């Protein structure tokens, strides 16, 4: 064998010459780009979140999570309601920064159970919930004569062919 | 260079946005706006 | 027209509802996936519009509802209930369902065993983003919810969760479906115990029977088939001379090699748009799933349903959530009749010329006296005027027997 | 694969060579296989 | 034949996958015509698509292959021999 | 809503403006300059890429229909088990019990205010399943048993209103000794006095 495929036709190794040795070919990384940024209005500093990707290579505070690695935001250990969705259970503003922490599921409460207790309720409130459903969309006609052939005959000549 | 120019109701060029200067620069170029929301936003891919 | 079946005994089944709530949040680079790190094949994309940024914001779009999916199905309790360190719930065994602390995952043995059952990579312009919601961060969802549904019954799903004795609980439950508390009470030592042997049964039903996690299995496997194929298709020529772009680059003139060029461009634009459509088509069923599952946990396991079968077959009595790898299982408990008897019936009964009908529950016969019992259970009571109501006379009511209203005054 | 060789001819004939046993010849007890190739 | 036949389709290495391909290769089961060397034998077979080889033996009786177009001086032809030192 | 379909007819027109190949974007343009032999293959590469997009708009469209077709039974529904009547579904119309619901109407949708009940104010009592009185076993014929402390009430789940035990709000069935967690109380009957 000179070079290995993987499961889908990619090389995943080759036989180097020279050495007669076996070399893994591993994709060099790459990723998408998000920035964290809280509003224009709010701030004008942001972060970068390198997607996928480890960032020991291409830098003022650096957070590396499953979703890839944070520059510009610091990562604090108390957990806050989500604000932003980075992903991997990590979420991003607060004093006069952008800061990184995990997500908190919620207000953590135990309800005092007991074989012989229950707990009623002696009053009540009526609230007002607003739902909005969307039920339909704009009516939207193209004509294909006209939208990609125009006003010409020839092309309306070659679109019947179609 | 890219650039995000906000033209006036006259046609007068008021403000500018270099996609390259910055990160927040390309969010407002690759969302075409001059204001940003809170929010993430991909907007370029970093290929070694 | 006169006989009846009452069920003198019944039995709890616990059933798994397996439902998926999301799929992988894969994400595809149109630029890179169709011209692979060359600007000869980037400048004839750019001669093609915005097919790239339209796919990628497709792609973008189902990866965020997927998010969106997750955190409504699992995300429906505003607080994050906690089980009481001691499970007295008067018989009930929720070990199976509630987290092991053992284990170094906050899991249940049967959703451990779920993610166990199920089972499952870096490619070129292919990427799969983490879930927003963790599996751990999932399973503690799950947990909440069971904990709520355990101490406060549905009423952590109303507004603020008010403890109330598993028992009793169980007895409004029954209350619910048709059957007075008292034959919970009765019976709770027996329904305890069925409770228990269903549970161990589920449990030992998912771990024995495969397919049972297909449904999710299945999503899984078809996002996985399509990114296989959709890498297989880059080693397709679409009519060029080759598949790889370097040699069809390499060895041919730029003025005769862009019309190769360009065959291989189509062909894999042509691709990923077929591919895209296809994960659309599929979001949008894994949407329509998903909407299920949130409305089957906001009506199956933050209140007790009435809808047939839409719980689970059988009187739906509560039921249980359990995360599982992009996907929830619902154990539905419900309330089925056992042991049925015939009885000889009347819509009414004949006594001094008035005709009474049973408030609740029915008249029943067992061969030399009449009786008034709750249709879902064989409980037979005498015929009083406090479980009867008068209405008419008798030569209006047809097919009625006569009987003797005992009236608890009268002695 | 053991031999790979850029020959350039068509092969339309194939005939294998054994070794003659002396005695007047008596050709070991063998046996060859041929099975064709087909696509 | 029964499972025989089967031969490395090309130099790529694969590791626990399952791979599929379209070349010529002996079918299997197949019926494989066999001949005995000794006499109580070597005739000229037509080659086609390629030929699978089997020699059972202790003594090596058969040292070679010989193939080509017409087998005679007329014509080029291609010769695998073993005379005891070296295959050529 | 209204930006995906405003996006998806924007970059449908943008489309127009793509080459897809072609020496221009314009198709009179470059069928002014070209003779047919060349100019139809141009108008053919053209063709075939304003068509390729017109059918991905047109599949884009067809998948946002089906989601707004799925929204608008989902509104649909809404409208008459939560408008048209009461639904005892929780969270279908609303966090809490939902006691009715108005609809509004939005440009391309409907915005439901569910006017719904939420307990409040809560308090603890100490409850028991049954009261044992006269070896007979009662059981709330609507309610709870509940203890303050002192006495023992009988009162709705969903709101605390204190009752005192009787015999026509609680049912008799069985005796005590076979209710696990019974209690001792008295049962005032109103044919006593
Ligand atoms: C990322 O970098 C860290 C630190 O060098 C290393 O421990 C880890 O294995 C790297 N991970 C990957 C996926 O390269
Ligand atoms: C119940 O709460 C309301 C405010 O929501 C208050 O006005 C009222 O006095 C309360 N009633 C009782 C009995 O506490
Ligand atoms: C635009 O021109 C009009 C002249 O009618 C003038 O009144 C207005 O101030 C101008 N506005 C800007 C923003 O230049
Ligand atoms: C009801 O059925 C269960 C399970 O079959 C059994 O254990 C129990 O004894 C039965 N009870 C009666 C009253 O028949
Ligand atoms: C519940 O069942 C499990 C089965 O292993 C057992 O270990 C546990 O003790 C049971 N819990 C109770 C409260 O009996
Ligand atoms: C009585 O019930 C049995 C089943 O338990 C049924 O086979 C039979 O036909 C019934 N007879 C009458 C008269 O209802
Ligand atoms: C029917 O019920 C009566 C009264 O409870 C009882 O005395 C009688 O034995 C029962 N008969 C049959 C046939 O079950
Ligand atoms: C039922 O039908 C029978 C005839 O088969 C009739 O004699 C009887 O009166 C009917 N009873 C009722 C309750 O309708
Ligand atoms: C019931 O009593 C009425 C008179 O009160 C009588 O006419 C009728 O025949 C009786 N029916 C039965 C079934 O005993
Ligand atoms: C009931 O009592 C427990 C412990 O005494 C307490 O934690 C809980 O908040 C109380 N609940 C109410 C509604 O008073
Ligand atoms: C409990 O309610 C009864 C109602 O009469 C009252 O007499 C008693 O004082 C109450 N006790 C407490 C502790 O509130
Ligand atoms: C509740 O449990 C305690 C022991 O923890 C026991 O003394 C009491 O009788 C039980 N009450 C009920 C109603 O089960
Ligand atoms: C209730 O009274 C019975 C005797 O009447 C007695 O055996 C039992 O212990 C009492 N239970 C309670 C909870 O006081």
């Amino acid at each position: 064998q000179q070079f290995g495929r993987d499961i889908a036709d990619t090389t995943d190794a080759v036989r180097d010459p020279q050495t007669l040795e076996i070399l893994d070919i591993t994709p060099c990384s790459f990723g998408g780009v998000s920035v964290i940024t809280p509003g224009t209005n709010t701030s004008n500093q942001v972060a970068v979140l390198y997607q996928d990707v480890n960032c020991t290579e291409v830098g003022s505070n650096v957070f590396q999570t499953r979703a890839g690695c944070l520059i510009g935001a610091e990562h604090v250990n108390n957990s806050y309601e989500c604000d932003i969705p980075i992903g991997a259970g990590i979420c991003a503003v607060a004093s006069q920064s952008i800061i990184a922490y995990t997500m908190s599921l919620g207000a953590e409460n135990s309800v005092a159970y007991s074989n012989n207790s229950i707990a009623i309720p002696t009053n009540f409130t009526i609230s007002v919930t607003t739902e909005i459903l969307p039920v339909s969309m704009t009516k939207t006609s193209v004509d294909c004569t006209m939208y990609i052939c125009g006003d010409s005959t020839e092309c309306s000549n070659l679109l019947l062919q179609y | 260079r890219t650039f995000l120019l906000k033209y006036n109701e006259n046609g007068t060029i008021t403000d500018a946005v270099d996609c390259a200067l910055d990160p927040l620069s390309e969010t407002k170029c690759t969302l075409k706006s001059f204001t940003v929301e809170k929010g993430i936003y991909q907007t370029s891919n970093f290929r070694v | 027209n006169n006989s009846i079946a009452i069920p003198t005994n019944f039995t709890i089944s616990v059933t798994t509802e397996i439902l998926p709530v999301s799929m992988t949040k894969t994400s595809v680079d149109c630029t890179m996936y169709i011209c692979g790190d060359s600007t000869e094949c980037s400048n004839l994309l750019l001669q093609y519009g915005s097919f790239c940024t339209q796919l990628n914001r497709a792609l973008t779009g189902i990866a965020v509802e997927q998010d969106k999916n997750t955190q409504e199905v699992f995300a429906q309790v505003k607080q994050i209930y906690k089980t009481p360190p001691i499970k007295d719930f008067g018989g009930f065994n929720f070990s199976q369902i509630l987290p092991d602390p053992s284990k170094p995952s906050k899991r249940s043995p049967i959703e451990d065993l779920l993610f166990n059952k199920v089972t499952l990579q870096k490619f070129n312009g292919l990427t799969v983003l983490p879930p927003l919601l963790t599996d751990e961060m999932i399973a503690q969802y799950t947990s909440a919810l069971l904990a709520g549904t355990i101490t406060s019954g549905w009423t952590f799903g109303a507004g603020p969760a008010l403890q109330i004795p598993f028992p009793m609980q169980m007895a409004y439950r029954f209350n619910g479906i048709g059957v007075t508390q008292n034959v919970l009470y009765e019976n709770q030592k027996l329904i305890a115990n069925q409770f228990n042997s269903a549970i161990g049964k589920i449990q030992d039903s998912l771990s024995s029977t495969p397919s049972a996690l297909g449904k999710l299995q299945d999503v899984v496997n078809q996002n996985a088939q399509a990114l296989n194929t959709l890498v297989k298709q880059l080693s397709s020529n679409f009519g060029a001379i080759s598949s790889v772009l370097n040699d069809i680059l390499s060895r041919l003139d730029p003025p005769e090699a862009e019309v190769q060029i360009d065959r291989l461009i189509t062909g894999r634009l042509q691709s990923l748009q077929t591919y895209v459509t296809q994960q659309l088509i599929r979001a949008a069923e894994i949407r329509a799933s998903a909407n299920l599952a949130a409305t089957k946990m906001s009506e199956c396991v933050l209140g007790q349903s009435k809808r047939v079968d839409f719980c689970g077959k059988g009187y739906h009595l509560m039921s249980f959530p359990q995360s599982a790898p992009h996907g929830v299982v619902f154990l539905h408990v419900t309330y089925v009749p056992a042991q049925e008897k015939n009885f000889t019936t009347a819509p009414a009964i004949c006594h001094d010329g008035k005709a009474h009908f049973p408030r609740e529950g029915v008249f029943v016969s067992n061969g030399t006296h009449w009786f008034v019992t709750q249709r879902n259970f064989y409980e037979p009571q005498i015929i009083t005027t406090d479980n009867t109501f008068v209405s008419g006379n008798c030569d209006v009511v047809i097919g009625i027997v006569n009987n003797t209203v005992y009236d608890p005054l009268q002695p | 694969p053991l031999v790979d060789l850029p020959i350039g001819i068509n092969i339309t004939r194939f005939q294998t060579l054994l070794a003659l046993h002396r005695s007047g010849w008596t050709a070991g007890a063998a046996a060859y296989y041929v099975g064709y190739l087909q696509p | 034949s029964f499972t025989r036949g089967v031969y490395y389709p090309d130099k790529v290495f694969r590791s626990s996958v399952l791979h599929s391909t379209q070349d010529l290769f002996l079918p299997f089961f197949s019926n494989v015509t066999w001949f005995h060397a000794i006499h109580v034998d070597n005739p000229v077979l037509p080659f086609n698509d390629g030929v699978y080889f089997a020699s059972t033996e202790k003594s090596n009786i058969i040292r070679g292959w010989i193939f080509g177009t017409t087998l005679d001086s007329k014509t080029q032809s291609l010769l695998i021999v073993n005379n005891a030192t070296n295959v050529v």
